[PDB]
């Protein structure tokens, strides 16, 4: 029937509607096998229906036929991965499950095969392509009972990144640079789930298993976050560029929150904060250096200061190794330095600058707080500290030579001493060697001492 | 043994990828990195069925991607499509090849050391010909063509526990060979001796590893296998 109607069917959203209902059905049918509730499957047959009807409403709007495609076979797939998965749910026998999974393989062979002949979008039917390679994978690997979990974060990238390939689709970009993104993320996606599926079919520890997971993660971020910056080259609209800035930054920082959260070993973890801290500093430099108004690039600086700051706060949650954790946070604070230096070169007038300037000095002083509320051991904690002492000095110095007016100066010339004066008085509570301490509160009484000279060179 | 059952789909996904995007794509380097990244990615599960490294299969996956990285730099940079091609057809080669020799290592069992070479053989050939169906420059593909043939030639003799620095100097060989062939082109050297002059220095490092095998050899099936297979490389 389904062959008939894609041969003969004279509309695209006609012949869409006509395959989606015979793929639905017939999916029903196939999860008749077993038992499972029969209210999954009515449930599936209504979200099929309503979303068509809305899909043809839309066209009789006018609306593209190529979208609603795209969309009535992304709800497609979407059900009958999720039916298949329901009826591998009600059994407990291996061989009924890898058969179920064999059969829902078929179906997702089938439905990625049909999708490819009724897309005319080049873009919307490599991601259609894509999301269905990723949930065929994901609804196999479940059969031989590893955690769920992890797939649903697979198929999180996965959906991140059909949300950014749309994006950049409504923003007019060239079709191959967002293929290739689909296509390439796609591919690290199914090869890692079959990875973690050797893995645990060879019975391997978890200590060993979640290694896999920070490999992809990073990968596919760094992949996603590669393809933003070639984009965003070809671009002329200001606002669409902070736009994509912003969303890429979001969704990367979801994303990395969710793995390390998922995430449960030491080492694992703090080689993925180290590179993660990196990939979203990379991404922030790479878009403060197109032009913005003021605000729009205040917006940028902020949004970056959240991420770092949120990431950080995350691996403060985990246990870890007390000299590699203040390394991770140490070097973590250094990329906020960078980006806030890099974007106080643009500006142009008073009132950004020394919003700008106090707010990194702020941030870069709170982050040491929290690590210096759980260093495990005096050494670590003084390295730290000098380093943060150092680090502001940096920041305060480099802002001052940008600076205007002593109007303004005052501002930075109470606010520097007010960072130096927290984070002394804040390490001088915890327990340490006396003797560093002095060392660690003279370096605070000398570094003031330039800051205030400098200061009174107008 | 039903991991070989897992590696299976794995794979053929795998290729399934990489033919849709060959198709989907309008960019020829974008459609060769991404056929690029995708096979090498796939490879190592098998190589993970085996029981070989871990360690060193995520380090090839991360050398590949570097490679692809470097190539879509110089290419949005506007340089030479062949050159990029080329550098990103080297650098998986030379992956995937130490992918198989890590894998070879992993156990002294005659059947899993003929599924290695078998799976090696199978990627070795359809990589040769992808590769000359996309490389126009003639040297640039002659010289494709005869490393990828070498490293067949090497993977062949390791399964008979052959001298390795028997195919080191061959490789060292080729690798002067082509930097020779790619000299002589931009020397204005007439193209069709420098064509003969690498197929030549192939065939007689071939030829020489292929000898120095079989008289390493003391099996009479063993040889029997070992000249079939001459034979065929010869031929090729």
């Amino acid at each position: 029937l389904s062959e008939y109607a894609e041969r003969h069917v004279t509309n695209p959203i006609l012949a869409a509607t006509v395959v989606a209902l015979a793929e639905v059905l017939s999916a029903v049918v196939r999860a008749r096998s077993y038992g499972a509730p029969e209210e999954v499957g009515e449930k599936a047959v209504k979200e099929v229906r309503e979303a068509s009807e809305e899909a043809l409403e839309r066209y009789k709007e006018g609306a593209d036929e190529s979208e609603l495609v795209a969309e009535v076979m992304t709800a497609t797939a979407e059900a009958v991965g999720e039916i298949a998965e329901a009826t591998i749910e009600a059994t407990d026998d291996p061989e009924k499950r890898r058969k179920i999974a064999e059969f829902a393989r078929e179906k997702m062979r089938r439905i990625r095969e049909l999708a490819r002949k009724l897309v005319e979008d080049p873009v919307l039917a490599a991601a259609v392509a894509a999301r269905a390679l990723v949930l065929s994978a994901a609804v196999f690997a479940k059969a031989y009972g590893g955690p769920e979990e992890y797939s649903r974060l697979m198929r999180r990238w996965v959906e991140k990144a059909a949300e950014l390939a749309r994006r950049a689709r409504r923003l007019g970009a060239d079709e191959s640079v967002l293929v290739a993104a689909l296509m390439r993320v796609a591919a690290i996606a199914v090869t890692a789930i079959a990875m973690m599926t050797v893995m645990g079919v060879q019975n391997a520890p978890p200590e060993e298993r979640e290694r896999i997971l920070a490999e992809a993660t990073e990968m596919i971020a760094r992949v996603l976050a590669e393809a933003t910056r070639r984009v965003m080259k070809r671009l002329e609209d200001p606002e669409a560029a902070a736009e994509l800035a912003l969303a890429t930054i979001e969704a990367i920082t979801e994303l990395f929150v969710d793995a390390l959260e998922i995430i449960r070993s030491g080492e694992v973890a703090s080689r993925l904060a180290k590179s993660g801290i990196e990939v979203i500093a990379e991404l922030a430099e790479a878009a403060i250096e197109h032009i913005d108004d003021p605000e729009q690039l205040k917006k940028i600086v902020k949004k970056a200061a959240e991420a770092i700051k949120k990431i950080v706060e995350e691996l403060i949650k985990k246990d870890v190794e007390d000299e590699l954790l203040a390394e991770v946070t140490s070097e973590g604070n250094r990329k906020l330095s960078r980006i806030t230096s890099k974007a106080l070169t643009k500006i142009k007038d008073e009132k950004a600058a020394a919003e700008l300037t106090i707010e990194a000095i702020e941030a870069i002083t709170e982050n040491f707080l929290l690590a210096l509320e759980r260093i495990k051991d005096g050494e670590v904690a003084a390295k730290l500290a000098e380093d943060g002492l150092l680090e502001i000095y940096r920041l305060a110095v480099s802002g001052i030579e940008h600076i205007d007016n002593p109007e303004e100066l005052e501002k930075i010339v109470k606010k520097t001493e007010e960072a130096v004066e927290r984070i002394v008085e804040a390490l001088e509570k915890k327990d340490v060697e006396p003797e560093l301490k002095e060392e660690v509160e003279e370096l605070g009484k000398k570094l003031v001492e330039i800051v205030r000279k400098l200061a009174e060179r107008k | 043994e039903e991991l070989r059952e897992i590696a299976e789909r794995a794979e053929a996904d795998m290729r399934e990828i990489s033919e849709l995007a060959e198709e989907l794509v309008e960019d020829p380097v974008y459609a060769v990195a991404v056929r690029g990244m995708a096979l090498v990615g796939a490879a190592g599960v098998f190589a993970l069925g085996v029981g070989g490294p871990p360690e060193v299969l995520e380090e090839a996956r991360r050398r590949v991607e570097e490679a692809a990285r470097e190539a879509l730099r110089k290419y949005e940079e506007g340089a030479d499509v062949s050159e990029l091609v080329a550098e990103l057809i080297r650098e998986t080669s030379r992956q995937i090849a130490e992918i198989a020799e890590a894998t070879i290592k992993a156990t002294d069992d005659p059947e899993v050391l003929e599924e290695i070479s078998e799976f090696a053989e199978e990627r070795s050939r359809r990589l040769s010909e992808y590769a000359e169906r996309h490389v126009t420059n003639p040297i640039l593909a002659a010289t494709v063509v005869a490393l990828a043939e070498v490293l067949s030639a090497v993977v062949r003799a390791r399964s008979y526990g052959a001298p390795e620095e028997v195919g080191e100097k061959a490789v060292k060989e080729v690798r002067e060979a082509s930097e020779e062939a790619l000299e002589r082109y931009k020397k204005g050297e007439d193209v069709s001796e420098l064509v003969a002059e690498l197929i030549r220095e192939t065939s007689r490092q071939i030829a020489e590893i292929a000898e120095a095998t079989i008289k390493a050899t003391d099996d009479p099936e063993v040889l029997e296998e070992i000249s079939e297979f001459a034979e065929e490389r010869s031929r090729r």
